[PDB]
């Protein structure tokens, strides 16, 4: 019926990383490749990405349980959330108002057509947009945007990971946290967990859509050579 | 090989 | 006494090919990652020679001889000569003036300081100046540079040619070319042959700094991961 | 590998 001293501190290390991870300016996107509008914005998107990745993974490295895994199991929950840890930070930049991820100008403000010249399909860019769209109708707070992110990079259920069992025991922790938040902190919210955990398992379609996308990409030697080689390394298969 | 990953978790 | 019908195609097709890869004006500098002045110019440095490397290869696909040496052979020789034709196509941005490559305004003016924040020393940097002065001097005509830079790429001793027996007759057909252009088109150069062969030996000691320095860049990867996708294949040992 | 180079060599 409140919340407990050990769920509040997991509660305040989450918002720091966040807050210590998320550039709510956008200011270092004049540091990447500019976008332009033969898949011509992907240099600014895999940049875009790029960096990400490095902010996700010093997130991760800071839900706790997480540094205590191991380097391999590290990797493995990295390798396959990272596209939807993306997907689930970038709603702080999507606007309703357009229909856009908006972090700049005329520059950096991506819509639904610029990301068609990255390599992806009009197609199946729809879930993604509708995805945005339903979670930015959730208004969820600053605590349940970072305890879901935590949530769903701490799935047992990737490819690679071997303890399983101590990811899952994370894993629930981090619910049982968040349930008591939406329960005692988020009036109105009697229906808001299912709708969160709902969620989730979209994140695993886009996941998969964008595996089979990227995977066109990174087998055309002219496209790949536009990536990073930490992207490469994420979203490959050389585990 | 991921060396860039494990570099990047200190 | 005079050029013959096919050392004067050969010129023709060497100049043309480098008209058709260098850009005089610097103009496509503005997509790379910007220079910043931990190794803070390697982002636009590394973009820097991923295009020159594509200029370099699309430079060699016309060399005459060139497309019909194997694959393997084709690769070979690039890998190895790539950043000597760099520092050599370079020339034409070197500025006696200032001791500088002057591809811009203050923003892409290359001077020896910011090639340190790109981890590069100092101290090897000397003879790549020198180098360049040296070469500047040698006041070349476009068809002795475009000579020059042919006959660098095709020397058969570089570490994985196969067929080091065609590529050393086509290497000594671009020699005749080249004694035969300044002997009845370049005045006062008695001189400038041996001149322009010690040059090639020179940038066998700057492809041998750059190799130890590179290695060291490619060992961290912190530094790595601003590299290229193109310039980790192109001087990586990958062969 | 040299995927990249191949591909650059039409
Ligand atoms: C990333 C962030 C931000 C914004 C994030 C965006 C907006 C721009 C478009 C991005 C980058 C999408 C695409 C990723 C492309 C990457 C490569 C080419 C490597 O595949 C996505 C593949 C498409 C469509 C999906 C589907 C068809 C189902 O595959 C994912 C997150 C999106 C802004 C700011 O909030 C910071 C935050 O970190
Ligand atoms: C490339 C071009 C132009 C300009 C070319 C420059 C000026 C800028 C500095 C560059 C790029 C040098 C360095 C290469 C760094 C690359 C990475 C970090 C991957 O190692 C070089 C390592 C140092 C020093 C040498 C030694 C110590 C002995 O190793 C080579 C050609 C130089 C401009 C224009 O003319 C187009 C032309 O194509």
């Amino acid at each position: 019926h409140m919340l407990s001293d050990e769920q509040m501190q997991i509660i305040n290390s989450l918002v720091e990383a966040h807050h210590k991870t998320y550039d709510d300016s956008y200011s270092d996107f004049v540091r990447f490749r500019p976008p332009v509008r033969r898949l011509s914005m992907l240099p600014h998107l895999a940049d875009l990405v790029s960096y990400s990745i490095q902010k996700v993974i010093g997130f991760a490295k800071m839900i706790p349980g997480f540094r205590d895994l191991t380097a391999e199991d590290q990797i493995a929950l990295l390798k396959s959330s990272a596209i939807e840890i993306i997907m689930l930070r970038s709603n702080q930049s999507f606007s309703l108002e357009d229909m856009s991820w908006s972090c700049g100008g005329p520059d950096f403000k991506y819509c639904i057509n610029d990301v068609t010249k990255a390599g992806h399909t009009l197609e199946l860019l729809e879930p993604l947009v509708k995805f945005q769209v339903g979670l930015k109708k959730l208004k969820l707070h600053e605590e349940e945007h970072v305890l879901l992110m935590a949530i769903c990079l701490l799935s047992p259920d990737r490819p690679g990971v071997q303890d399983h069992v101590r990811i899952e025991a994370l894993q629930d922790r981090l619910c049982d946290v968040l349930q008591a938040y939406i329960r005692i902190q988020h009036p109105g919210g009697r229906l808001l967990y299912a709708k969160m955990i709902q969620k989730l398992a979209d994140l695993r379609s886009l996941n998969e859509e964008h595996s089979k996308q990227y995977r066109s990409l990174s087998f055309q030697p002219e496209h790949s050579m536009q990536l990073t080689p930490l992207v490469l390394e994420v979203f490959g298969s050389e585990v | 090989r991921h060396k860039i990953l494990h570099r990047l978790l200190q």
